């Protein structure tokens, strides 16, 4: 298992529906990637939600986000592989933490409700 | 012909009205005293289920009638327990690198084979 | 009534009252929400009637009651005079007659933390009226208020 | 097919009557029985506007249908 | 392996269990004798109507912010004096029931967002705690000295815990873990006798019958695994989810078992018929189900269900259908509990307020 | 010549070799008056054309019935989106026979439920029509689900 600690994790259809809104968002721009600009999105309140990577290491340095997550009360979920992961976001490197941000004009708005409920049942 | 007629169809007429009084006094007796529309029948407990059922069970209940287990030991059975296409997202760099490999492909292979 | 108003002539805008109903002899309650609001709001700037304030609107909230005016300056009758149950009734009766009304319910918490103090009525009050009607943005802006008010 | 077995797959559908009298009468079916005695809705007539209009069927001559009758039939 | 261990510390026990769970087996089912025999379809099915009527009349009181992240745990005091709540940022405070005004001062325990909690059944105001961290604790608390002054620490688990609970008897505490193992703890060593592993993932809930005799587990497998202390084998293996079983709850009689799924059905097990008519499902909430519970002093007959829905809605034990919609929160519910007269409810949520109603 | 051979790809690839999925989406729906025609016809047509496995209940005609739609969560995302927004259930319609105008400002919609159950027993989408609720329980009955149905 990718670590005891990180919590929650999706499956493997799931996360690909997630990774799906990932590749999606990223070609409307309205995606932040790594966690310096997932944590500004966090901050500023326009963060959808926030995916995070189980498999990379330190974890901490990832454990850091879910308690802004849960003081900003925006939902996260962990995929499996960060690369994986940052192959979605579009960046050869592997992304730990990416973050899907608001945006009222996008076409995509539906699937982010849709994979964000999702992620609400998830978290617990 | 027609008299007999309209007689039975007064008949029926009549016929009709007392049963339409019996379900006023059905939905009256209903109000203090149950509604199957609203299942309020599964209230009811059955004292021939549950008296047959508790002796069956000889005392206690149908846990511990076979007190037949072992304390000794503790069992840890049964740990019981999908494939899904993954796929595999890339950047800009490598879908333009990737094209333009391939149409390096068949350029080379048109140019090469028609020389 | 605005100018007498700002001329602040009793006889005049007493007598202009009066004229005012006699034309509202037609009824058929064309703009007459205004007109009543602002009959009771005069004599509401002078400070004795206020008697006959609840009674006047104990006539007109009693026909028109839909209004949502009435009991928010009815409101202001028993706020005015210190009444905080009377107030308060009037405010709980008020949103159970116009749900969808948030001026009501913002006065209501108000006067519940304000007067009978306590944070949980209040914070109460704006969540059941909130989840009355999820459509009015002026719903959260109250929640966000009282909030920032505690 | 057959005709009877047409006109009751046919249910309010425009068409344009001719009987014996020589006057036409359009309008749109409603019910049909074995002797073909038409009641139609919306009944104009030329040598009249009606809602509906009783019609025997001995008494016609024949009748001019949509063209759609079979793909709307069948 | 199967039955390996020898367990002597439990065997002491358990035969304490199998007295315990056996006197109290036969003095409940004499209760439930003296009352199928006595009752009778006008005073029955009119006093039912009448307290469902007044859940469906039910309407939010009042609320009370709590913490900085949401409320996770509500669990209301024996005789319904205080409400002890935990939060995802590890902090548990006691209020008032009615006054709702917090009684305790703010108290940092727990690391990890706090699990279920729970007061112990002999009002002896201990309340157990479980949270992210492999801690659980007892805290011994008062009317008034002060603060909460914790008992025992406990470490029974590697990965995260989620519900714990105490056997009817005081003297056990469950613990349900993401591990594979679900473990019963001592009230007084505080020491580990069962070890369980019933499920491929974690076992998300516990829940002991009223009796003492059987331990319904909910894992994240959607399996409940009925286990047996006594027994140390499971009784039944009964599935109806499609998603990991959230919350489990014992109606007051065994007769009844609910189970809150992440499929948002409620599946109601009827374990006392076991061929026929077992699952009584239910159409619970939008979203998921988070926390069930039964009206306890009523003797169950009446089960309340919160879940991700903004609406807590109310079932009765023989029909169990909709007697209607609690609306009052503006997010998800996560928590709540019953009074034991049944008259409140006091729940929390992702509203970070603590909620009642009158 | 690559949109024909597109065409006979999705034609040969109407039925694919697809298993069951499991995961069932399911969203039961309770209606008061379901006269317009036009309401079951979207049904029908929507729910062959979504391949939904489920089915549409009703007591006694005009009065209130029930919806269940089970499929993909897209599918059945979808289809809550014709019934809640597209399909407007106040509303004024004429019965084409004369004509005979129902007017229902009462008629309204709810979603009584949204959840995964596992192990769907509807073998298609089946309309019907009961005479009474107790027919009604029976014919959800069947398909082992009593539940689905809620009376208010």
């Amino acid at each position: 298992a990718p670590n005891p600690k990180a919590f929650p994790l999706a499956d493997a259809a799931l996360t690909q529906q997630i990774l799906d809104v990932v590749q999606q968002a990223a070609n409307l721009r309205q995606l932040k990637k790594g966690a310096n600009e997932a944590t500004k999105t966090l901050n500023r309140g326009i963060s959808e939600f926030i995916i995070m990577a189980a498999d990379c290491e330190p974890i901490e340095i990832l454990l850091h986000l879910p308690l802004l997550c849960e003081d900003k009360n925006v939902p996260y979920v962990f995929v499996p592989s960060r690369v994986a992961l940052g192959r979605a976001c579009g960046v050869s490197r592997p992304v730990i933490a990416a973050s899907i941000t608001t945006n009222d004009a996008s076409a995509i708005k539906t699937q982010i409700y849709a994979v964000k409920d999702k992620i609400e049942t998830l978290l617990i | 012909r027609t008299l007999q007629k309209q007689q039975e169809e007064e008949e029926l007429k009549r016929k009709l009205k007392q049963e339409e009084d019996e379900k006023d006094k059905r939905k009256l007796i209903e109000s203090g005293d149950p509604n199957l529309e609203l299942h309020e029948d599964k209230f009811l407990l059955d004292l021939s289920k549950f008296k047959i059922y508790y002796d069956n069970n000889h005392g206690y209940e149908w846990w511990d009638t076979a007190y037949h287990p072992s304390i000794r030991y503790v069992a840890h059975p049964l740990p019981e327990k999908a494939k899904v296409s993954i796929k595999a997202y890339l950047t800009q760099h490598e879908r333009k690198r990737l094209r333009r490999n391939r149409r390096k492909m068949a350029r080379e292979a048109r140019e090469i084979k028609i020389k | 009534i605005k100018l007498l108003g700002r001329s602040l002539q009793l006889d005049e805008l007493r007598d202009f009252f009066q004229q005012t109903f006699s034309s509202l002899e037609d009824f058929k309650i064309s703009g007459t929400e205004r007109l009543y609001y602002k009959y009771v709001n005069f004599l509401r700037y002078q400070d004795l009637n206020e008697e006959a304030i609840k009674f006047l609107n104990e006539r007109c909230l009693k026909s028109f009651p839909i209004c949502h005016k009435f009991f928010l300056q009815l409101g202001q009758i028993y706020h005015s005079m210190g009444n905080i149950e009377m107030s308060r009734e009037t405010y709980l009766s008020g949103t159970r007659l116009v749900p969808n009304c948030p001026l009501l319910w913002v006065s209501l918490s108000k006067i519940d933390e304000i007067d009978l103090k306590n944070p949980v009525r209040a914070r109460s009050i704006l969540d059941r009226g909130l989840l009355k009607n999820p459509d009015d943005v002026l719903f959260y802006i109250a929640k966000i208020q009282m909030e920032i008010r505690l | 097919m057959l005709p009877l077995y047409l006109l009751t797959n046919a249910k309010g559908q425009q068409m344009q009557i001719e009987l014996k009298n020589g006057e036409i009468i359009q309008g749109i079916l409603t019910n049909v029985d074995n002797w073909m005695n038409l009641t139609l809705s919306n009944v104009t007539e030329y040598s009249v506007k009606l809602n509906e209009i009783y019609i025997r069927g001995t008494f016609i001559k024949f009748i001019k249908l949509q063209d759609n009758i079979i793909d709307k039939v069948k | 392996d199967f039955f390996t261990p020898a367990t002597s510390e439990l065997i002491f026990a358990r035969r304490f269990l199998i007295n315990y769970s056996l006197e109290r087996s036969r003095k409940r089912l004499q209760k439930e004798m003296e009352r199928h025999q006595k009752f009778n379809t006008r005073q029955e099915l009119l006093s039912r109507r009448t307290e469902l009527q007044r859940m469906a009349n039910l309407e939010l009181a009042g609320s009370q912010l709590v913490s900085t992240k949401p409320i996770s745990a509500v669990s209301l005091s024996t005789d319904d004096m205080v409400v002890a709540t935990g939060s995802w940022a590890g902090d548990l405070q006691v209020l008032n029931s009615q006054t709702l005004q917090p009684l305790t001062q703010k108290l940092d325990s727990h690391v990890g967002k706090i699990g279920a909690i729970d007061w112990h059944p002999d009002s002896n105001n201990q309340m157990i705690s479980c949270a992210e961290d492999g801690l659980i604790k007892n805290f011994q608390y008062s009317n008034e000295e002060g603060g909460l002054r914790l008992l025992g620490d406990l470490v029974g688990h590697e990965r995260r815990i989620s519900d714990v609970k105490y056997h009817p008897s005081g003297k056990f505490i469950g613990s349900a873990s993401h591990d594979m193992t679900w473990r019963l703890w001592d009230a007084s060593t505080h020491q580990e006798l069962l070890l369980q592993e019933g499920h491929d993932k974690g076992v998300f809930s516990l829940s002991f019958q009223c009796d003492g005799s059987l331990v319904c587990s909910g894992g994240m497998d959607s399996l409940s695994m009925l286990w047996d202390i006594r027994s140390g084998s499971k009784v039944m293996t009964l599935a109806g989810h499609s998603k990991p079983i959230y919350t489990v709850a014992w109606s007051p009689n065994g007769y009844q078992v609910a189970t809150g799924g992440g499929d948002g059905i409620i599946n109601v097990w009827d374990i006392r018929k076991r061929d026929e008519g077992q699952l009584n499902q239910i159409l619970a909430h939008r979203n998921i189900v988070t926390q069930v519970r039964f009206s306890k002093e009523d003797g169950g007959k009446k089960l309340v269900s919160c879940g991700y829905d903004n609406l807590i809605n109310v079932y009765s034990s023989d029909t169990w259908l909709k007697m209607g919609s609690l609306a009052g929160h503006t997010d998800k519910i996560i928590s709540l509990d019953i009074s034991n007269n049944s008259h409140f409810l006091v729940s929390g949520g992702w509203d970070r307020s603590i909620k009642l109603w009158n | 010549r690559r949109h024909e051979d597109a065409i006979k790809r999705r034609k040969e690839a109407v039925n694919m070799n697809v298993e069951k999925p499991t995961v069932y989406h399911c969203k039961v729906f309770q209606f008061k008056n379901l006269q317009n025609p036009k309401i079951r016809f979207k049904l029908k047509m929507n729910s062959k054309e979504l391949s939904l496995k489920g089915l549409c209940l009703r007591i006694r005609d005009d009065g209130p019935g029930i919806i269940i739609v089970v499929g993909n969560e897209k599918s059945c995302k979808f289809y809550e989106n014709l019934v809640m927004k597209r399909i407007k259930w106040n509303e004024d319609f004429e019965l084409h026979t004369g004509d005979i105008k129902m007017d229902m400002h009462n008629n309204s919609i709810s979603k009584t439920w949204e959840g995964y159950l596992q192990d769907c027993k509807f073998k298609g989408w089946f309309m019907k029509v009961c005479n009474d609720q107790d027919s009604l329980l029976r014919t959800l009955g069947q398909f082992d689900s009593e539940h689905f149905y809620s009376p208010v």
